[PDB]
Formats: structure tokens, C-alpha cells, sequence
RNA sequence: AGUGAUUGGAUGAUAGGAAUCCAAACCCCUUUCAGAGUAACAAUUGGAGGGCAAGUCUGGUGCCAGCAGCCGCGGUAAUUCCAGCUCCAAUAGCGUAUAUUAAAGUUGUUGCAGUUAAAAAGCUCGUAGUUGGAUUUCUGCUGGAAGGCCAAUUCUAGCAUCCUUCUGGACUUUUACUUUGAGAAAAUUAGAGUGUUUCAAGCAGGCUUGUCGCCUUGAAUACUCAGCAUGGAAUAAUAAGA
RNA sequence: ACUUCUCCUGCACCUUAUGAGAAACCAAAGUCUUUGGGUUCUGGGGGGAGUAUGGUCGCAAGGCUGAAACUUAAAGGAAUU
């Protein structure tokens, strides 16, 4: 949201649910945002992470886990 | 409704109040200068009695 | 008045000073439980501007049970600060100012950010709902339509204050259904703007960053009571 | 029968008693010294005019040759009158006027502006009365609205008092009586 | 008319049945009593 | 619902032209009755001379004697009965007194406290308000 | 910054001239002798329970008289009647009655509703009417004229096997559709220009000791289903099937 | 004949919805202010009235079509105490 010459106006932007792409507004309090740490060889190791949200609306549905497996297969350390 | 309602009372309250003139007053300003008034004692509920 | 003891990891955070505003909260989605959070942001003269808190409506309440009735009183209270930040509270109570005081506390409490557009040319602060954006509550739909500037606001008068303490400065408001309920207009109202951040755009195809929320980055204070 | 067109200036609005409306205009009384609720109605619907016009083109296109005739010439009279100033003329500054620009830019406020009348209630007194050259003539009209290089022009008139003239008439019974 | 509602009976009422009924007796007479006159 | 299709002019035309005398408001406007009905004459006033003088009682909650003139238009010499404004004016009538009657302004139907849709606006060409003023 | 009749000195309403106007009077515009201090040259019209802005005031009346568009006031303490005082709204105007438009997404093409609120024919056949599946020269490269802006977007010729009878029109089934164009009275309506003192208006004006006055003066322009004409590759009818 | 498993086609049933609704409830009453797949019929506050008159079908009983004057501020729906 610009306007005239940069300046990007309005007050932050919403979280994108990776399930599904769609914005989680202010007040959906069953969001999530799971950390999922990686290792080094012969590890052990945390810190370094992928991050990932999905939102209340993916969650009541029971499709939360069949999406997250989706999400962390093309990362590499799922083989499904 | 009935037709046969009397007519003798009709003019009661008109004929029984007691009489009184209006008090001489100083007149009040119209047109712009009540608009004048009218700001100022607001700026500086609007009847409020004993 | 007064120094509130915090309770929750939010309310230990933001009287320390940690959390620097709503916006970050409002990004991560996470519930303020306690109006004394809010309250510190929005401090006088500081706040740039104050909340301000107005009360739309007081309606008497009866139920008959036995002998006699009992009346509560229900006072619906908006509040807002203008520049896109609204709220809307309702609370009931056997007396009138007591109900207002918890109405207050409830309108601070589902406080929510509304993101406001411009509605063809796009020159010097938004002005309006960022799009044609429908609310419904209960049997009343009403629709907030983005009008050119110096429109002002066209709805009902109820409509003008609730979407003046959100800071949108031009409406074309549509308004099917009972509109006399007063609890349920507000509500539908509100609902509409707490939507407009909702609706994807193709200003926001862009992927997301992901920072770290901050229940993760002030972890190790939290650690401690 | 006879040929002569005519229109009205104001018209009243849809609700009569809002104490939001009515506070409002109050204020644009005292500000500017009116004399009732029909002068701030026919400004109201004078900037309507100017408003739903330029809403027309703007909805268009910028190369549309219907637009870059009739808003230039919808801005030369914004620039013309004082009431857009010249360094914005982009047709969308238009809609951002309020009756505040308006009222400002009558001959009420451009005496007192001027300073000559010393309040705003006594420059409405001078300018009914027969003072004040604005130009080359006289004008007698509160509600004139000056265009901008005429503003710097506007003066005692010639005759009168504070122009240099006969001193009216209760003068003159002072000074022949004495 | 009525229609569908026609024995609605929300509140108090003679009952639809009954009502039928008693206009037909009265439509019933209307006829031989026209008939009279021709 | 609808048929929505381009050639689907008539279906359309048709269904409102039928389905507007449905309306209530309608019907008063676009019958022939309304030329029938009313002792006026889809007229705003009308003058005539009073017949009686007459009281009639208010429906419950309200009691009262109301004071209205039966009336008869010169041009029907339709009987009509008007509600006199105001307290008293009774006495101002006068039986075979010419009286102007304008509607209650509820369209007829019927105003407040029964069966009354006319008001009478002048006697004699006087007018109510000026007497009860006095002015 | 507002009050306080405490005094205080600083333009036309009016009445009569002058010239101007007028066919002859008259009005306007000019300038004139008189011409306001409770500025007696005195602003009224509807309201003050809610809707609807504005009094839990003070007397009289006691489901009476009356108010009241609707809800409702009045049965002896009336926030609604009849008065007084104060305040509110509009203001040289304001209230009432009837018809009409918006509000009316309460006639709904845009745009309603039909289990229980108003409303799915008891059920099948069926003629008009309305609506009807997919599919038939798509892609590529090389130009040309323009083109906005610090090559995109238009339009157009070729070459992948592309007509010709001539020197612009004939053929491509036929229309609808869309585009541009013709022709269609003004007044009114929107609208360009212009200080009728402003303004509703009007179509005028504006420069200037120059005299065959000048601005080779202005009074633009849009708008006005069916019908006539035309560029076009989709969509939809329709035709057919040497 | 029975067991296990898949396919369409039936009458339904249970569970649940960031789908809908005024709510009761609803795999349709969903995909409808983010409003247009095609089409038939019906409704416009409550009475008066499915009455009156005229028409047409019927052997009759009655069916189909179907008004007005006047009347009235509420009728009506779903849940709560």
C-alpha cells in the first residue's frame, strides 16, 4: 500500500497462512506459527529454523497436518 | 359514536383561567445580531430551572 | 492511577517497555486480556491521539422471574482513536454507571486495527474503506462503499460516529434490515471494518517475511517472574 | 410567456435537528458573521456544483479530450477566483475544498482581512453603507467573492467619510449647530 | 381470501371447519331466495 | 426465479403491471373509485353549510365529547362530518353557517380518539386561529 | 473575550427637488435640501414527554374542557390541556390540507420474498413463449508508420503455399453486436467565454484624444429506440449438408 | 447362501462446518451486497372475504376465476424468563 512516491502507508501486514495463502486478521486467536529447528551433520544443532503459520480456519476443518507434511516435504526433511 | 353528547360544557377551561397581560420588555436584536448572541453565551442543558 | 500488577506473559512485556506498539501484537494475533495494556500505549498528550470514549446507547433490561421484575441496564460503548484504531464493548449491570465502566473495559479489549484506502488517484493519507466491504450481524447487512474525498460520511447517524472513531473520513453506507436495533447495527458495522485488513489485494501477492513473535524474543525475561 | 430563466441558489438538508449539524454551522456564523442558515446552504450548494463536476471527469482518463478541456477550464476559475491556490492544479485538489474556502475569499472577511472594519460584524456594516471601492466602482454586497488581483485593490470609496467627502448628515448637524 | 393459512388459528378463533361450514348454509339460502324473486 | 434471458421482455413487463395492484397504495391511486369516493372531489377544501351541530365520543383509553359539525358540500350536498380545532369554537358555528373543511390530514382513514376525516378550517371565512387568538 | 437602557458622539426606510429614463407618465441608477436614541422606524410563525432541537419551572383545570400526524397525556401534586416566564428551530417568511417524488431492496432489469412470518398449482403430459453441450486458419519470425516515456500501447504489410473481372468494387451465407461517420430546428438542459455592483440572469462586451477606430470581436461545443452508411478476427443467431 | 472389498442407482440416518439462517433448524434452507446457470407458478400489514356481483364447469352438493365500500395499530414468526 503506496502512495504518490513510496511511504508505505498503513500499520503493518498480516501474516499469509502457508496452507492455504490466505491473510490471518487481528483477531483469529487459533493462528499458529510452528518453528521446525534444523541440524548439522552429526546433529544435534537449533537455532537455525524454518518457520512456518497456518490459521484457525485450515486447523477446525482436520487438514492442519495434511498441509504441514506438504510444507516440510519440499523443504527436504520429510519423504512422503 | 354516540350523537346525543351534551354541548353545554364546551368552552370550560377557555372561560375559567384567570387573565394576565404580558409584561413590557426591552425587545431583543434580529436577524444577524440574535445569530451574534446566540454564539457567544454557548462558547463562553441551555434551560436549567430551580 | 494506578500501578496494576501484570499478569501474563503480554502484561509483564509491555509495562517493562519491551513491545514497542499494537501493530506488532496485532501481527502474531495474540489475545490482551487485561485493558491496562492498552491502556500504556494510548497515554495522554503521549498517544497522539488518546482513546476516545463515547456511549452510543443505555437500554433497560427486565427479567420477570417470581414476584416482582428485576431491570439491568445494557450499555453499548465505541471507542477510538481516529487513525485507524476502533473498538466496540458491551456490558449489562443493576446499575447504569457500573455497566459503563466494564462497557469501556470490553470496547478496549476488542480493539482492532482497520486499514483504509484510497479510492482512484492515491495522493497524501487514506481517506476511506479500502474497498466495497459488507458486515452482517443478526438480520442487519450493511455495506461501506469508498467514496471520492471530501464526501464526508453518508449513513445513519449512528453510522457517522462508529466509523468517525475509526478516522474514515468518507463513506457511502448501505443499510438492509432492522436498523432500530442499535446492538445489532454497531456489530455489523464494526464487523465490516474489523474485515478490511481480511481481504487479500494484489498489493499483498507478496510473500511474507516471518519475524520472530515476541513471546519468542523476549523468552529469556519471561524465563523469570 | 416571457423568456427568462431562472434557479435556486440553496436547499434546505434532509434532517432539520442534528447537534452535530447545527454546531457546525454555528461556528461558520460566528467565524464569519452571517446572517442566517440560507447563506451557508447556497455555499453549500455552490461547492456542489464545482464538486459533481470535477467527480464526473476524474472517473474518466487523463488523454480523454473531454477532461483536458473542461478541467483546465474548471481550474482557471479555481486559480482565477483565490479559492485552489496556483501551486497545485491537479483537478483532485478540487475535492479537497471545504465552505471554510469559501467564506473566506467573500468580501465580508476581505475588509476585516484588510483590516479597515475591525470586526467582523462592523465589516458587514461598512460594506452595506455605500463604502469601499472595489476596482474602479463601489459595492454595496457582503456575499461578492473576489478574484484574486482584484483583492489587492479593494479600497475606502472616494465618497464618504473615511473615503474624503461630505461627512454624512449627523456630522454636519453637529458642526452647523455648534 | 386466505389460502394456505386459512385454519391458522394463532389465537382464539371459531375454528376454520366450523366457519366453512356456516357461510355455506348462508350462501345456500342466498341461492333459493334469488331464484324466488325471478 | 427471474427468467434472466435478453428475449424475456414481455414475461417482465407483464408481471409488474399485474403485480403493482397488489400494492394498497396503488389501488387508492389508479382504481376509477377514487372519483366515486370521497365526499370530495379529489379536491384539497371545500366549503358547506352546517346542517347540525354534533358531539361524539372519543374511543377507550380516551373519554371525552369530542364537539364535530355535520356538513353538507355545496357542490354534492354530501353529509360529512367535521372536527372543530381547538377549545371551544363551538359556540362559533352557528347552524346554516358556511364552513370550510379541509382533510385531518391523514389522508381520510381516521385521525385519533372515531370515524372522523375532516376538519373545519374557516367559519364564515374567519378562520379558527384568528378567534381563539383573538387576534 | 463576553455582559451592563450608564451616558457618548460618529446610512436608507421615508417625504420633496434636480437631471436621467419613458411614445407620454412611472420604477431603477446618479446627486440633492430635511430624515433614529427605549434606533416606538418596536419580527413574526410554529414548538419545548419521545420520535425531533428545547423547561423533573410557576398558577388554573380535575378522564371535564381540550391536546394528540403515531406512541400517548388529563380520574386534585399534568415534563403534553388553558395561561405566564424562560429557551429552542427557521426567518421576511413560517404553519396547515390535498396530489406527487425520494426514503421504498415495502413492485425488486440492476435488486426482494415463497419449510414454519404473506406465498410452490394434488400430480404427469403439452403447444406456443423463454433457454439450449463440445467442434471448423491457430501459432511463429522479418518489416513499416506512429507512439507515450525516462523499448511498452496502438495500427499495418509480408513470408510458411492466400481470390480474382479491371484501373477504386465484385466475390467471402445473412443479420444482430460494436466502432467511426452522415443527417437530425431552436428554447430548455449540461457547458466555453464575460465583475448584469454580487446574484437569478443576459449574450453581451473590452481597449482608446481617435474621426474610412481597432480587437481581420464574440455569441464555441455536446445532447437530439427505429431508419441510412461503414471498419472488425470474438460472441449469438441463421444459411448449407463444383 | 454367507464373509471381505469397489462401482454406480434408490429410500434414509448419524457426525460436523471460517457454509447459511431471525432463530427453530438446514448436505440443502450451502456455493446470494464477494448480489446474474435455465425456466414455470405464487405473495405485498391485519380484517371485510374466498364473501358480493358477473362469467364458466357441475345432475346437485359445490369447483375454478374473484372485487369494493367501510374497518383497524398492530395481526404473524422463533426462542427467553
Amino acid at each position: 500500500m503506496q502512495n504518490d512516491e513510496g511511504r508505505i502507508v498503513d500499520l503493518y501486514i498480516p501474516r499469509k497462512c502457508s496452507a492455504t495463502g490466505r491473510l490471518i486478521p487481528a483477531k483469529e486467536h487459533g493462528a499458529v506459527q510452528i518453528n521446525v529447528g534444523q541440524v548439522d551433520e552429526h546433529g544435534r544443532y537449533t537455532g537455525e529454523y524454518h518457520a512456518v503459520a497456518i490459521s484457525g480456519a485450515v486447523r477446525q476443518r482436520g487438514e492442519s497436518d495434511a498441509c504441514l507434511n506438504r510444507l516440510m516435504h519440499e523443504k527436504g526433511l520429510l519423504s512422503f | 359514536g354516540k350523537v346525543h353528547g351534551s354541548l353545554a360544557r364546551a368552552g370550560k377551561v377557555k372561560n375559567q383561567t384567570p387573565k394576565v397581560a404580558k409584561k413590557e420588555k426591552k425587545k431583543p436584536p434580529t436577524g444577524r445580531a440574535k445569530k451574534r448572541q446566540q454564539f457567544n453565551r454557548r462558547f463562553t442543558g441551555p434551560n436549567a430551572q430551580t | 492511577l494506578k500501578d496494576w500488577v501484570p499478569i501474563t506473559k503480554l502484561g509483564r512485556l509491555v509495562r517493562d517497555g519491551k513491545i514497542s506498539s499494537i501493530e506488532e501484537i496485532y501481527l502474531f494475533s495474540l489475545p490482551i486480556k487485561e485493558y491496562q495494556i492498552i491502556d500504556h500505549f494510548f497515554q495522554p498528550g503521549n498517544c497522539a491521539a488518546p482513546l476516545k470514549d463515547d456511549v452510543m446507547k443505555i437500554m433497560p433490561v427486565q427479567k420477570q422471574t417470581r414476584a416482582g421484575q428485576r431491570t439491568r441496564f445494557k450499555a453499548f460503548v465505541a471507542v477510538g482513536d481516529s487513525n485507524g484504531h476502533c473498538g466496540l464493548g458491551v456490558k449489562c449491570a443493576k446499575e447504569v454507571a457500573t455497566a459503563i465502566r466494564g462497557a469501556i473495559i470490553a470496547a478496549k479489549l476488542s480493539l482492532v486495527p482497520v486499514r483504509r484506502g484510497y479510492w482512484g488517484n492515491k495522493i497524501g493519507e487514506p481517506h476511506t474503506v479500502p474497498m466495497k466491504v459488507s458486515g452482517r450481524c443478526g438480520s442487519v447487512r450493511v455495506r461501506l462503499i469508498p467514496a471520492p474525498r471530501g464526501t464526508h460520511i453518508v449513513g445513519a447517524p449512528t453510522t457517522k460516529k462508529i466509523l468517525g472513531f475509526a478516522g474514515i473520513k468518507d463513506c457511502f453506507s448501505n443499510s438492509k434490515g432492522s436498523t432500530k436495533t442499535r446492538g445489532n447495527f454497531m456489530k455489523a458495522l464494526f464487523d465490516a471494518l474489523s474485515q478490511t485488513y481480511g481481504y487479500l489485494t494484489p498489493e499483498l501477492w507478496t510473500p511474507t517475511v516471518y519475524t520472530k513473535s515476541p513471546y519468542q524474543e523476549w523468552s529469556d525475561y519471561l524465563a523469570r517472574t | 410567456k416571457s423568456y427568462r430563466t431562472y434557479s435556486k441558489t440553496a436547499r434546505s438538508p434532509k434532517r432539520p435537528f442534528e447537534k452535530e449539524r447545527l454546531d457546525q454551522e454555528m461556528k461558520l456564523l460566528g467565524e464569519y458573521g452571517l446572517k442566517n442558515k440560507r447563506e451557508v446552504w447556497r455555499v453549500q450548494y455552490a461547492l456542489a456544483k464545482i464538486r459533481s463536476a470535477a467527480r464526473e471527469l476524474l472517473t474518466l482518463e487523463e488523454k480523454d479530450p473531454r477532461r483536458v478541456f473542461q478541467g483546465t477550464a474548471l481550474l482557471r476559475r479555481m486559480v482565477r477566483l483565490g479559492l485552489l491556490g496556483e501551486s497545485e492544479q491537479k483537478l483532485d485538489y478540487v475535492l479537497g475544498l471545504t465552505v471554510a474556502k469559501f467564506l473566506e475569499r467573500r468580501l465580508q472577511t476581505k475588509v476585516f482581512k484588510l483590516g479597515l472594519a475591525k470586526s467582523i460584524h462592523h465589516a458587514r456594516v461598512l460594506i452595506r453603507q455605500r463604502h469601499i471601492r472595489v476596482g474602479k466602482h463601489i459595492v454595496d454586497i457582503p456575499s461578492f467573492m473576489v478574484r484574486v488581483d482584484s483583492e489587492k485593490h479593494v479600497d475606502y470609496a472616494i465618497t464618504s467619510p473615511f473615503g474624503g467627502g461630505r461627512p454624512g448628515r449627523v456630522k454636519r448637524r453637529s458642526l452647523k449647530g455648534g | 381470501a386466505h389460502g394456505a393459512s386459512r385454519y391458522k388459528k394463532a389465537r382464539a378463533k371459531m375454528r376454520w371447519k366450523w366457519k366453512k361450514k356456516r357461510t355455506r348454509r348462508l350462501q345456500r339460502k342466498r341461492r333459493k331466495m334469488r331464484q324466488r324473486s325471478r | 426465479g427471474k427468467p434472466n434471458g435478453i428475449r424475456t421482455a414481455r414475461k417482465l413487463r407483464s408481471r409488474r403491471r399485474v403485480q403493482k395492484w397488489a400494492d394498497k397504495t396503488y389501488k387508492k391511486a389508479h382504481l376509477g373509485t377514487r372519483w366515486k369516493a370521497n365526499p370530495f372531489g379529489g379536491s384539497s377544501h371545500a366549503k358547506g353549510i352546517v346542517v347540525e351541530k354534533l358531539g361524539i365520543e372519543a374511543k377507550q383509553p380516551n373519554s371525552a365529547i369530542r364537539k364535530c359539525v355535520r356538513v353538507q358540500l355545496i357542490k354534492n350536498g354530501k353529509k360529512i362530518t367535521a372536527f372543530v380545532p381547538r377549545d371551544g369554537s363551538l359556540n362559533y358555528i352557528d347552524e346554516n353557517d358556511e364552513v370550510l373543511v379541509a382533510g385531518f390530514g391523514r389522508s381520510g382513514h381516521a385521525v385519533g380518539d372515531p370515524g372522523v376525516r375532516f376538519k373545519v378550517v374557516k367559519v364564515a371565512g374567519a378562520s379558527l386561529l384568528a378567534l381563539f387568538k383573538e387576534k
